[PDB]
């Protein structure tokens, strides 16, 4: 009967709002013989012990449940691992409280740990939101390359190629990228200006510094930013009217109490419903078989449903985070957030207070800006592109056709010794043909501008297979 | 200097002392005075963690780990990571749990095991399917965490193959205690090969369905990595004859040969400190303080254990950790359900077998009468026999191999069953006959004697192979003749032919 259910805090007040919140679960739709203990413990001063407490005081005591804040300090790298995965010998379910460290989110290594609040990468597919609100079609992504950020790839690229919208670029960082000036110019290449923004806040405060350098923060330059990045020195070098986000009841950590409190025990209540209800180890010595109930606790946890939170309805993804938690979109103007969006956990709710594009107007901008500039690559071909040399001069002749008629001509930088393993040289080479004739009625109807080059190969390119013998790749 | 060793109550410790002195003797004799110290227990525990690790750690720093259970539970090498990560001492997982490889080796980990390498077991599976050209799939997983990992394995190395593997998708059960949805799903396996990724309780689960879905008859196969096999020691009942796994077993090896190889691998990664060191980065002190940081200013062994090479064998690792020449005992069930040494994979990552294409053999019976030994002689153009084409696999778009008699010696005249690629009319006959008749044809070829010879009425080459019931069905371009049906029935002309003279 008596389930011990523990909580990882740094105040013992909120400890108590715990225990209070366990005299309201044992009044709450929950009744009585007696069936709950009180166990709360502090955070560690050694970041290697970690679980003294948890096989001396808590496994000891039979907890079935903990309930974990981040750190004393909440800020070092002292993100909670040690505590989750000394729970995680023989699979015993615990809930990240308000952790958004997607590490986490990775079920395939951290086992039974599911979170009240959900990282980033479900702030992900809130940015597709966007997209349906905002008309866009070329993605500039940005990605520090971390398992948080890789995974956030995954849900980006399944939810872009589920409606088959097609990004553009992906660059890729560390945390502690300062150089990022090259992918920066190359970031000025493209139609798009949509930025969406994936790395630490130092990364974030140096980019909104050379980006700014290049110029590169006019309007139609969205910064679409992750909450990380929303606090720090990436705070104060951004520029302003720009989109971030804010979970809601993020941070008033005693309605998670109320609602863990009313989750678990609810969900303990489904759990004595059941049949072979496997008995808790005392010791973390001569217990050498996991729970058996361990997915029976994951299908209570799963299916179950709380409408009546204080956050909202607390019911869960397919990954164990809240689905429907409230959004909002905020933007920094004259660095002082301005609430515009509102999300039920959908449901777009553009506030009054109007965004102001964080460079220009207010008037949506474009990720479509055409150049008239087409490269041209021409494979070596006649008649469709006789390949000639041009003057002295690197120009082309005058010459005429067999009708007298002066032929179109192009200079086509293109190498010299045509072939693989030799010393290529571009040069400037007079080019004739059908293809110039069309593109040439194409610059007149169609109003655009050719960049024509000749193959390096002279050849197609196909399928074909790179070292370690499986790389597939169009050549 | 020092490495410790915590096993699963086996083979017992002073024989472990003996091993550690006959590896000391043995090669490489070591600068650096090794001690080891080692136990054996039985449980899964953290409190015995904490205590003999921490008691360890109190005495005199130790540097070295190596760790082989009698245990299953896979989490354990997971649990390592604070070893790895809390004493940033180097850790080598043998047997046990510590052999059970889903840790995906963190920048903090400092894992080196001698466990089922994932890479290298889809690699390995894959080749498999094609050693025996078995390209017509079924594909049973779960949702397991870490099984998508497989599931996108054998997508992207099917798509990065030109062979064109017959691909039955990844029937994913989704969650145990099913039993109707999982045998909706399991009644969608139409092909001969299942391929299982699971757990071992639903494995018994899934023989015990499919044995009343007749999936488990003795045409199908059944290839189940070490995910259900493990301990080798375990043969529980519902698991029959063909059941084929890829195992770093101690059936090639033993336990304190692993042991005298992973320490070497250990001094070789010493010997390579003292090469760009002189000094040693030792191990933490306590498990109750962090006293400045955990800066690693001398640099522990990543770089280090890149480089491994051991008695003819490279025993170095990968980036990931993993072996870069792996030994993979693959391991086939028997009619005995005997785990026995079929398959290795040392020599280049190639398999080393038994040439043994039927494996499952009438455990659970199921019998079956389908295959028809048709062996004809190499008539052209009713016959023409190719050899085995490197063309990424041995398939080659009409041909069957057919396992010809090579002879060794004039003395020893022992046929070598060489499977040799098969083209004609007869084998498109025989193929339109799988099409139309649809059952299964045995293709060999005849050595002795051609069509047949009354040799005192012995008959040889086709007639001596029907009447001595060698080749129970046979084809060839055979002339129907009268003395010949007054021995052997023949089927309906399909060849008009008779005696004909060529000239210029």
């Amino acid at each position: 009967k008596i389930v011990n259910i523990g909580a990882v805090l740094s105040t013992r007040k909120h400890e108590q709002m715990f225990r209070e919140a366990v005299n309201q679960a044992n009044k709450r739709h929950g009744s009585w013989k007696i069936q709950l203990n009180a166990t709360s413990v502090t955070h560690k001063p050694n970041a290697i012990q970690m679980a003294l407490s948890v096989c001396e005081d808590l496994i000891s005591s039979q907890v079935y449940a903990i309930l974990v804040s981040h750190p004393p300090t909440p800020n070092d790298h002292f993100t909670p691992t040690p505590v989750s995965y000394t729970a995680g010998f023989y699979r015993i379910p615990v809930l990240g409280l308000t952790t958004r460290m997607s590490i986490y989110s990775d079920k395939s290594i951290h086992l039974s740990f599911l979170r009240t609040v959900p990282p980033y990468s479900h702030q992900s597919s809130v940015w597709f939101e966007m997209m349906r609100v905002y008309s866009w079609n070329h993605i500039i992504l940005l990605v520090s390359d971390d398992h948080e950020g890789r995974a956030a790839q995954k849900r980006l690229e399944t939810l872009l190629e589920e409606r088959e919208s097609k990004a553009e670029k992906v660059l890729q960082f560390d945390p502690g990228t300062k150089n990022v000036t090259a992918l920066l110019m190359e970031a000025k290449e493209l139609e798009a200006r949509v930025i969406i923004l994936s790395a630490s806040e130092d990364d974030a405060a140096t980019v909104y510094r050379a980006a700014a350098m290049l110029n590169m923060t006019g309007s139609g330059y969205v910064w679409l930013v992750g909450e990380r990045e929303i606090s720090g020195n990436a705070l104060r070098y951004a520029p302003d009217g720009i989109l971030g986000l804010q979970l809601i009841n993020g941070k008033n950590e005693s309605a998670h109490i109320s609602d863990a409190v009313g989750v678990v025990a609810q969900a303990v209540h489904e759990l004595l419903e059941k049949e072979n209800i496997t008995d808790p180890p005392r010791g973390c010595v001569g217990n050498t078989n996991i729970w058996k109930t361990g997915p029976l606790f994951k299908r209570v946890l799963m299916s179950s449903k709380y409408a009546d939170g204080v956050t909202g309805r607390v019911e869960f993804n397919e990954d164990g985070d809240r689905k429907f938690a409230n959004y909002s979109i905020m933007n920094l103007q004259n660095r002082k957030l301005v609430q515009v969006g509102i999300y039920n956990g959908t449901h777009v709710i553009p506030n009054d207070r109007k965004i102001i594009w964080p460079g220009g107007e207010t008037e949506k901008p474009r990720g479509y800006q055409m150049s008239t500039r087409l490269k041209i690559v021409t494979i070596h071909q006649e008649p469709f592109v006789y390949v000639k040399p041009t003057l002295s001069d690197g120009t082309c002749k005058e010459e005429f056709t067999v009708n007298g008629d002066p032929v179109k001509k192009v200079i086509c930088t293109g190498p010299n010794d045509t072939s693989p393993g030799s010393p290529r040289h571009t040069v400037p080479q007079c080019c004739y043909g059908f293809c110039i004739d069309l593109l040439i009625k194409l610059a007149r109807t169609m109003n655009f501008t050719y960049e024509v080059h000749l193959v390096a190969d002279g050849k197609f390119g196909t399928q074909e297979r790179v070292n370690n013998s499986n790389k597939k790749e169009w050549n | 200097l020092n490495i410790a060793v915590m096993l699963g109550h086996s083979h017992d410790v002073t024989e472990r002392e003996l091993r550690t002195l006959w590896g000391p003797e043995q090669a490489a004799g070591l600068p650096l005075d090794v001690n080891v110290v080692a136990l054996l227990m039985n449980r899964t525990d953290p409190k015995s963690l904490i205590t003999h690790v921490c008691d360890l750690m109190s005495g005199a720093r130790i540097h070295g780990l190596v760790f082989g259970d009698d245990t299953d539970q896979e989490a354990v090498a997971q649990m390592l990571d604070f070893i790895s990560s809390h004493t940033f001492v180097p850790i080598l997982g043998i047997h046990g749990g510590a052999s059970m490889i889903m840790a995906d080796k963190d920048p903090t980990s400092t894992f080196f095991q001698f466990g089922a390498s994932i890479q290298q077991q889809a690699t390995v599976m894959l080749k498999i399917m094609q050693d025996y050209d078995w390209h017509v799939f079924s594909l049973v997983t779960t949702i397991f965490p870490g099984y998508r990992e497989f599931i996108s394995f054998v997508k992207t190395t099917v798509d990065n193959s030109f062979v064109g593997w017959d691909m039955q998708n990844v029937i994913t059960l989704d969650t145990s205690f099913e039993d109707a949805k999982t045998q909706v799903q399991l009644k969608k396996i139409h092909s001969s090969v299942i391929l299982l990724y699971c757990s071992k309780d639903e494995a018994v689960l899934i023989l015990s369905e499919a044995r009343s879905l007749g999936l488990t008859g003795y045409d199908f196969f059944w290839i189940v990595p070490s995910l259900v096999s493990g301990n080798t020691e375990l043969i529980p009942k519902e698991f029959p004859s063909g059941l084929i796994s890829v195992s770093y077993d101690d059936w090639d090896y033993s336990l304190e040969a692993r042991v005298r190889d992973g320490i070497g691998i250990l001094t070789t990664a010493a010997s390579s400190m003292l090469e760009k060191f002189s000094y040693i980065p030792e191990a933490k002190a306590s498990c109750y303080g962090q006293m400045e940081r955990p800066e690693v200013p001398m640099h522990t062994l990543h770089p280090f254990m890149v480089n491994v090479t051991w008695d003819g064998k490279d025993l170095s690792f990968t980036e990931e950790g993993y072996q870069v020449h792996p030994r993979l005992v693959v391991i086939v069930l028997n009619k005995d359900r005997e785990w026995e040494k079929v398959g290795k994979w040392e020599n280049h990552t190639l398999s080393l077998r038994h040439a043994v294409w039927p494996r499952y053999k009438s455990f659970s019976d199921e019998p079956d009468d389908n295959h028809l030994s048709i062996v004809t002689l190499e008539e052209a153009p009713f016959v023409i026999v190719e050899d085995i084409d490197p063309l990424t696999e041995t398939c080659v778009r009409n041909t069957v191999p057919c396992r010809k008699f090579v002879k060794i010696n004039n003395s020893t005249n022992e046929g070598m069953n060489v499977k040799k690629c098969c083209k004609g009319f007869c084998i498109d006959i025989l193929k339109k006959l799988s099409r139309t008749v649809k059952f299964t044809y045995d293709l060999y070829l005849v050595t002795n004697g051609k069509h047949g010879k009354k040799v005192n009425n012995v008959w040889n080459g086709m007639i001596g192979e029907v009447v001595y019931q060698r080749a129970v069905m046979a084809v060839g371009s055979l002339t129907i003749n009268e003395e010949r049906s007054e021995v052997v029935d023949f089927s309906v002309p399909f060849v008009e032919t008779g005696i004909s003279v060529m000239v210029s």
